[PDB]
């Protein structure tokens, strides 16, 4: 019922970071889990997700690595080669229900977290 | 709500406009100019539904504009006419019909082919040599007549049968695939929930 | 918004009206008097969780009235409560749970066993008996000091985790059962298409 | 697209009735079908329906039939042991959609077809 966002910051382009996202509120291993990311003064875009295989974003395909640790109900998301283009705001999200939910659709999820912030400088 | 667009493609000299006109107005002419190109409609009643045809014949100068085909490819179906007497209009056809292959950049497209001016003419070119390039080609091969008015209108039936099957098998195919998916991700589901039933009965 | 009912049941002089006092207001009384019937409210942290507490004590004269079973039953958890020195408190604790198990007509409900006034008193009825009754009966046995104050939270603790596993028991064997639905109506739906895709590629 | 059904009228109680609903439209063999009742004045309530397997409703359990024919798209509702409490409107129904949809909720199936009347006289 409760998640926490860590790793957020400002820094130059071409380093790697990671960010770390943990489910606090209670048993959340059979919650698919999934992150979104937005810009200013845009909409909400699907980066990752996790589930019975990887998905994957058609803009960031290639460079970004999502993981899944359910000793603790985390997951990880590890970005390198990274573009200045990519300054955004950043949200965790996971999903409960037991009928098909679609996954890049932005409305079907029901549980989201604070959000953090990722700059990248020239 | 039912319309299907066709295209007849031909040679010179080879009954061009000849089978659209007795197909619609059920008249004949001897003589047409070739100049003239016109696009026409009719409805129909095939396998007891009603239905909307188009029918455009390629006729004009030669021409090859970006334009054109712009405004050509509209089409969904293909009929390729030729005689029993012109080895080149035979290799026009098959010119025109390896051309529209790559033009369309579909694999496979509605096509008929239709020998026209048989009972009168002499007949010189094998009715063996022309089924065997129809079976090589994969396509159905129809005899008309135009004067006679005979095998238009079961050719023009055949070829909206074929349109109406490969709609039907784009649908299914897509259906078929949406399920899977569906089932792959439920199937997931149930596993996880079951796993975590087991492990928290294990404890009690 | 987590509320739980708690009904502690006991005999004579077996430590009623003793130990919820002691739970809420961390106070003792030598003497009380049977005849109060009283409800008490308490507000806890549990595995760093809040929750609420609703305790009611079975006090009072006998009575049998459909009306009090009626305003009853809503209790989610069952303690019950004895000494290491009544026959006739055992006796009566088994008949209670007899009646308890006919009255809910549920198969198995939230139940500790909870023993009192131990370090003090004398000490007769055997420990082996007692884990003995307490392994056959397949609820939690817990020893508890009423003056000395140890046992009491540990043992609401206890209720409560086993309250929160048959709910949780409970949800998931729901969410199965759907899932398992869904998944056999959506099987037969595929098998049907892929028949009937199968049958018209076959024409073809 | 069409389905045409027969079969109605009016009888005495304690007879036994047939009807046949047909799907003249196109193919149909991968659409469940099912039938529906309404009584002057009253709502709609789901009698039975044909699907992976045999589905019916409580209040006429035990004495209905239903019978499915695939070579012509026929579905074919058997009653006996009739009662006068059933004089009412009967309809017949089908679904199309991929997607799951209940089976005993009047608003998840698609097609409709037109209704019969049965009567029962004392
Ligand atoms: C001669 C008489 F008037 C006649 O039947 N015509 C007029 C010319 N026209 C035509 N002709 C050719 O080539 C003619 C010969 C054959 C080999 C090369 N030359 C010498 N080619 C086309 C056309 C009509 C337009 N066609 C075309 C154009 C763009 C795209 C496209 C895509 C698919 C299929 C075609 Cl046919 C496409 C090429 C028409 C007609 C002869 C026929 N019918
Ligand atoms: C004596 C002292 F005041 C005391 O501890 N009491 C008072 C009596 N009361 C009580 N007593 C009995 O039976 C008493 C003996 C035991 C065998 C038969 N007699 C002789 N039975 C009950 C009660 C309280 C109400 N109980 C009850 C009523 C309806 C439903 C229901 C459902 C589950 C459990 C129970 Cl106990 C239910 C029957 C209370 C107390 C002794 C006890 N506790
Ligand atoms: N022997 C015969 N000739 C036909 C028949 N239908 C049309 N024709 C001939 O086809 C000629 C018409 O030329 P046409 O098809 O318009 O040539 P185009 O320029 O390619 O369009 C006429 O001279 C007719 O004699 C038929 O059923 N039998
Ligand atoms: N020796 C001892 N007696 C206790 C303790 N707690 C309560 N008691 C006794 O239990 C009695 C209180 O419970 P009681 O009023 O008799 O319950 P009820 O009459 O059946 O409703 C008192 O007489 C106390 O002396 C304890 O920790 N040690
Ligand atoms: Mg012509
Ligand atoms: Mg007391």
């Amino acid at each position: 019922v409760q998640l926490q966002e860590s790793g957020g910051g400002l820094v130059q382009a071409g380093d790697s970071l990671r960010l770390s996202c943990a489910a606090s509120g209670r048993t959340f291993s059979t919650y698919p889990m999934g992150w979104f990311r937005q810009a200013p003064g845009k909409e909400r875009e699907f980066v990752a997700a996790s589930s019975s295989r990887a998905y994957y974003a058609d803009s960031v395909k290639g460079r970004f690595t999502i993981s899944r640790n359910n000793a603790k109900n985390t997951v990880y998301l590890q970005m390198n080669s990274l573009k200045p283009e990519d300054t955004a705001v950043y949200y965790c999200v996971a999903d409960s229900s037991p009928y098909y939910r679609r996954y890049d659709a932005a409305q079907d999820y029901d549980y989201w977290g604070q959000g953090t912030q990722v700059t990248v400088s020239s | 709500m039912t319309e299907y667009k066709l295209v007849v493609v031909g040679a010179c000299g080879v009954g061009k406009s000849a089978l659209t006109i007795q197909l619609i107005q059920n008249h004949f002419v001897d003589e047409y100019d070739p100049t003239i190109e016109d696009s026409y409609r009719k409805q129909v009643v095939i396998d007891g539904e009603t239905c909307l045809l188009d029918i455009l014949d390629t006729a004009g100068q030669e021409e090859y504009s970006a334009m054109r085909d712009q405004y050509m490819r509209t089409g969904e179906g293909f009929l390729c006419v030729f005689a029993i007497n012109n080895t080149k209009s035979f290799e026009d056809i098959h010119h025109y019909r390896e051309q529209i292959k790559r033009v369309k950049d579909s694999e496979d497209v509605p096509m008929v082919l239709v020998g026209n001016k048989c009972d009168l003419p002499s007949r010189t070119v094998d009715t063996k040599q022309a089924q065997d390039l129809a079976r090589s080609y994969g396509i159905p091969f129809i005899e008309t007549s135009a004067k006679t008015r005979q095998g238009v209108d079961d050719a023009f039936y055949t070829l909206v049968r074929e349109i109406r099957l490969h709609k039907e098998l784009k649908q299914l195919e897509e259906e078929l695939q949406a399920i899977e998916e569906q089932l792959a991700q439920l199937q997931w589901k149930a596993q996880a929930r079951k796993e975590k039933l087991a492990q928290l009965k294990e404890k009690l």
